[PDB]
């Protein structure tokens, strides 16, 4: 979907993982989302989470551990996107 | 530290393999 | 029109959440917002009036939303004053529970911006605002 | 000393050249083995040198060295004239899928195809096969009982490739090595609570999961089960808990586990602990309880050792 | 001297250069260790080098020196033939992460997520987790429960990189190193006060917050409490405190502590101080304070040295 | 200050360090 830029903001889920990203040699700032439920599905995954007891999103800052796993996701996605 | 240490490393590599093998199998 | 000059009180146990619901109505024309960090505080700045909308969390410490809600419906001088339920988990008998309280909208976590404008939206056209 | 320490302190004091060589003729569960001990080694004393050396001399003694390489003087006596191993680390693997819990096993080749589960379990022992039979479903338990009844061999290299995948199975689970996750480990973990947390911990697990929390139950001892407990290992639990520590205790448990510890106790010293009970005053709960956790670890202390039953 | 202190001296007298090599084979926390406690060092005299020179000998011939680095020589070994110090690590948090009081460790980790939490409590200890579990609110604390029933275990790599969390989060809370500001410092402070102010400080706070000024009070000693210590500590008391002292002291206290303290006294001593404090003039209230005052520090030096019990 | 002193100087540091590491447990 194409569509101007304060539409897209306004579809965002709150809150939510921004990172900005560079395109070289394109001139700009890309954007990955990702969406609080698929950083605890992620989270579920790695610690041994059975998926059983979803996490409900109580609006809180990401911990460092899941900013780690963040990460992760973001270099595997990135990649991903390079290639 | 005599002249054991010696004699013990001029020992078949073999051996001492046998020797770790039954040591550990009495554990 | 709502009135731009409407005060806002945002009651939440996060102080980023208050931060972004804060910045949320800003954005939606409504500058004149304070924030609550608990039900206890949330009563107390009551207390002081002048606030016309709350914004309130279901789960918070030392009070939690439904007992708020109640608080204040139990209040005459605040019977009237619409309440905005923002949770993480839409249980139904919590929902049931809240309508019986007297809830004027329910939002439920994570939601958009558009969501809330247009619970928003709802709430003021319900009280004729 | 065990023998692996002993063979790590062998090993570091032969030299790096001297231990790689010794490596190239040892099983990569062996070589495993040994660096990891070789990596929390800190120390090592002058004895335990000199009794390793001595200890060592005397095993190449014991067996008078010798045993050129196997498998290498085969083939060439074999290449110049004219299983092994292979057939080695099938046994083993034989071995290794009988030491398991048939829980375990059960549920590692559940899912596998049932004549896979037959064949497995034709060459394991008898006892192990029917623990792991007896915990399938009544459909697929059969099918697997009906195929063993006509199990008509296999060919080497299908056993073959299937021991490999188990083998590789098992390194991936000892890599692993799942640390205790059950209702074991919550039980354990709820004992060690007050009873405020602990209770409200139990009636939250029934709310959600009454049969989790009959688990988590069932693997506790929360005390006031010592009623079911033989006579024996109550009268070996009397000679180790403290009169004193026994009458506190006692004080808050049920008038049934009160018998049974006075039943188990000499008729005089009943009646003491009788009298004392009924002339001591009112003892605060928390007391009462560090009481019962006291007689809780001596109780585990002596179920450990075999001395008593649970 | 500590041991931390003889290594200290040690690495003093043996040169910066043979210091720098030692520190390469230490930890960083013995290396911070170390270098904190060299740096207050003002003199070692002849006793505190001979006697550490000496020990030193002693013990590099207790282990017999040898243990060529443990690292070096695996890696070596492996790489010619073909966990270790981050298992070691790992398992050092672990220890880390049960040495800490459950209010800590708690608030450490109330808002990770909860499948966060439930791996964490599964390596640790069962008291250990049990207490952390207690102080959790009623949904967080079940839920955590019900992931750890269904832990079905976390690879390597996501296991340590949790564990590089923790350790960089205690690595700043130790260069913090929080001094003590809760409710118990401000107690000590108003114990110290005159009763004035402490009594005025108490009842503002209460006005603030009734909650935070009963926190304080119950963490205070402000004397008029020694009638709910046990009657054994009392006695212990009285044998520390001068007769004139305690006279003085008792002339302010209320009839229930006077009757508490007269009660665990011999009966002679007994009926002494009730015909000292029947005769007894008026006594200014500062003296009476002052007595009270070290009546309390008493009693503290005592329950430091577990003499009483409060 | 006798010849103790350079005989010390002259140990492996990985010596010194395995004393000093037990110096500090034993605290």
């Amino acid at each position: 979907r194409i569509q101007p830029y304060h539409e897209f903001a306004r579809n965002l889920p709150v809150p939510t993982n921004l990172n900005l990203i560079h395109l070289k040699p394109l001139r700009g700032t890309g954007l990955v989302v990702f969406s609080p439920s698929l950083v605890f599905i992620a989270v579920d995954n790695l610690f041994g989470g059975d998926g059983r007891f979803p996490t409900k999103v109580e609006g809180r800052e990401f911990t460092h551990t899941e900013q780690r796993v963040i990460n992760r996701m973001l270099k595997l996605a990135l990649e991903g996107y390079s290639d | 530290m005599s002249q054991r240490i010696r004699e013990m490393s001029d020992n078949d590599p073999r051996v001492v393999a046998l020797v770790i093998r039954q040591w550990m199998s009495n554990d | 029109m709502a009135d731009k000059e409407l005060k806002f009180l945002v009651v939440d146990k996060f102080s980023t959440m208050r931060r972004i619901v804060r910045n949320l109505l800003k954005e939606l024309g409504f500058n004149n917002v304070e924030e609550a960090e608990d039900g206890v505080d949330a009563l107390n700045k009551l207390q002081a009036g002048g606030f016309g909308f709350i914004i309130s969390d279901w789960n918070m410490p030392n009070m939690d939303g439904l007992e708020l809600l109640k608080t204040i419906r139990a209040d005459s001088a605040m019977s009237a004053l619409p309440v905005l339920m923002v949770t993480a988990e839409a249980k139904k008998e919590n929902i049931i529970a809240a309508a019986q309280a007297g809830a004027s909208g329910w939002v439920v976590k994570p939601f958009t911006a558009a969501t809330l404008e247009e619970k928003l939206n709802k709430i003021f056209e319900k009280l004729g605002m | 000393l065990s023998g692996t320490d002993k063979s790590v302190i062998l090993l570091m004091t032969i030299g790096e050249d001297r231990a790689a060589e010794v490596f190239k003729h040892l099983s990569t569960r062996e070589v495993q083995a040994l660096s990891t001990a070789m990596a929390n080694v800190r120390q090592i004393s002058n004895k335990q040198l000199t009794d390793v050396l001595s200890e060592f001399e005397q095993e190449a003694e014991q067996f008078a060295a010798l045993n050129i390489n196997a498998n290498e003087y085969l083939r060439s006596v074999l290449v110049k004239a004219l299983d092994i191993l292979e057939t080695r680390d099938t046994t083993s693997g034989i071995e290794t899928l009988n030491f398991m819990e048939p829980q375990s096993a059960a549920d590692l080749i559940r899912d596998e195809h049932p004549q896979i589960i037959a064949t497995i379990l034709v060459h394991l022992k008898r006892s192990q096969a029917a623990d792991i039979l007896a915990l399938f479903d009544e459909r697929l338990r059969h099918d697997v009982m009906l195929r063993i009844a006509t199990f008509g061999g296999v060919q080497p290299a299908a056993l073959a490739e299937l021991t490999e995948v188990l083998n590789g199975l098992l390194d991936g689970q000892n890599l692993k090595r799942s640390k205790m996750g059950g209702v074991r480990t919550a039980a354990e973990i709820i004992n060690l609570m007050k009873t405020q947390q602990e209770e409200a911990v139990i009636t939250a697990v029934r709310e959600f999961d009454g049969e989790l929390a009959q688990k988590i139950i069932d693997e506790m001892f929360l005390f006031e089960n010592l009623v079911d407990v033989d006579d024996r290992s109550i009268q070996r639990l009397l000679q180790e808990v403290d009169s004193e520590s026994l009458l506190i205790a006692l004080k808050g448990a049920e008038p049934p586990l009160r018998e049974k510890f006075l039943r188990n106790m000499s008729q005089r010293a009943a009646d003491i602990l009788r009298d004392d009970l009924a002339n001591r005053g009112p003892v605060r709960l928390s007391q009462v309880e560090n009481e019962q956790k006291a007689i809780l670890l001596i109780v585990r202390r002596l179920a450990e050792t075999g001395e008593m039953v649970i």
